[PDB]
């Protein structure tokens, strides 16, 4: 298969340095031109850097020209990108891509690593439980006050998938994220099957397992 | 550079009907344009190249048309997987550019939502704040109304709301409403509502606690 693998995103300040790298396999990556595209939360694709088989040139759109880099090394295959001065409009996920042999689309693409350049601080969320109450039942976590995005959420180590909504966080004014992830299951359930949501916040290095259960009353 | 304009920024169409995207280049591109498609939390797929080819692995019910300035994605009888946003490219010449993107919602039938109300927890309140939480599950239309009452007054101002992209399953959508009060205010009220208005329920639905009561 086909794979690329985009890291290196984070939080950075305005005027700050970052250094986002691509790792290819299961094709022959110097035989391959390949691209930077990035995706401003909401917004649509821009392409950012081309970089050609060898190395040996390298194009850029305006908006970016004289800040950013594309380098390749094709004997470990990786694609790099350099970003300098950064400012906040940079904000986005950035997409490590392949160009399709003899055309120019974009015939694969990395997951994306996302890219914050803010003055923000980081600060990892608390985990509260949205109880199940008083047929089908609906409980949840809510996780609350963190900054940069994102944040990973699932339920029972990944063994509860069917009926769980992950909302996407929302900036409160406070300049920090919230969000909550909910689950519906059985009514009957609720006395014996134990339900954990698992949060991770990598940016500030916060895990955290919540147990959420019937309040007792 | 060359803009590409594509045309109804959201279209909804109901499943096994017809789907028409339109793309238009502001110079003569021929026909070197291609269509993306792309779910959300996801990367784009190339769907069509050479603006009518479909690429390799694409369902036959996507097809491409145009040549020119004038470019069309046809998806005949959509499904509800194909809910994305689906963006145009030209690479005719240097530099390549995308058009804007145009959303595709599957329009299923009109399903009430299901409302939970969740009490800010104990241990938050510790913390000087309360968080008051209100969801919707698995409704369609998208368009709804949530309304917080704390004794009779209802609250403006103080809360967010939060909705997930349409379910590729069941293309419905689910909804969150936080109202988020300081403990001292939490604890000088008691009886704290969300009403909700929505086309699939013959009037609206409150769901409702007390502060302090089971």
């Amino acid at each position: 298969e086909v794979q690329l693998v985009e890291s290196g995103g984070g939080l950075v300040q305005p005027g700050g340095s970052l250094r986002l790298s691509c790792a290819a396999s299961g094709f022959t990556f110097s035989d391959y031109y390949m691209y930077w595209v990035r995706q401003a939360p909401g917004k649509g694709l821009e392409w950012v850097a081309y970089i050609t088989k060898g190395g040996g040139s390298t194009y850029y759109p305006d908006s970016v020209k004289g800040r950013f880099t594309i380098s390749r090394d094709n004997a470990k295959n990786t694609l790099y990108l350099q970003m300098n001065s950064l400012r906040a409009e940079d904000t986005a996920v950035y997409y490590c891509a392949r160009q399709t042999n003899y055309d120019f689309t974009m015939d694969y693409w990395g997951q994306g690593t996302l890219v914050t350049v803010s003055s923000a601080s980081t600060k990892g969320p608390s985990v509260f439980p949205l109880a199940p109450s008083s047929g089908t039942a609906a409980l949840g976590c809510l996780v609350k006050d963190y900054f940069p995005e994102p944040v990973t959420v699932s339920w029972n180590s990944g063994a509860l998938t069917s009926g769980v909504h992950t909302f996407p966080a929302v900036l409160q004014s406070s300049g920090l994220y919230s969000l909550s992830s909910v689950v519906t299951v059985p009514s009957s359930s609720l006395g014996t099957q134990t339900y954990i949501c698992n949060v991770n916040h990598k940016p500030s290095n916060t895990k955290v397992d919540k147990k959420v259960e019937p309040k007792s009353c | 550079e060359i803009v590409m304009t594509q045309s109804p920024a959201t279209l909804s169409v109901s499943p096994g009907e017809r789907a028409t995207l339109s793309c238009k280049a502001s110079q003569d591109v021929g026909t070197s344009v291609a269509w993306y498609q792309q779910k959300p939390g996801q990367a784009p797929r190339l769907l069509i190249y050479w603006a009518s080819a479909r690429h390799t692995g694409i369902p036959a019910r996507f097809s491409g048309s145009g040549s020119g300035t004038e470019f069309t994605l046809t998806i005949s009888s959509l499904q509800s997987e194909d809910f994305a946003v689906y963006y145009c490219q030209q690479y005719s010449s240097y530099p390549l550019t995308f058009g804007g993107g145009t959303k595709v919602e599957i329009k299923r039938t009109v399903a009430a939502p299901s409302v939970f109300i969740f009490p800010p927890s104990d241990e938050q309140l510790k913390s000087g704040t309360a968080s008051v939480v209100c969801l919707l599950n698995n409704f369609y239309p998208r368009e709804a109304k949530v309304q917080w009452k704390v004794d009779n007054a209802l609250q403006s101002g103080n809360s967010q709301e939060s909705v997930t992209e349409q379910d590729s399953k069941d293309s419905t959508y689910s909804l969150s409403s936080t109202l988020t009060l300081s403990k001292a205010d939490y604890e000088k009220h008691k009886v704290y509502a969300c009403e909700v208005t929505h086309q699939g329920l013959s009037s609206p639905v409150t769901k409702s606690f007390n502060r302090g009561e089971c």
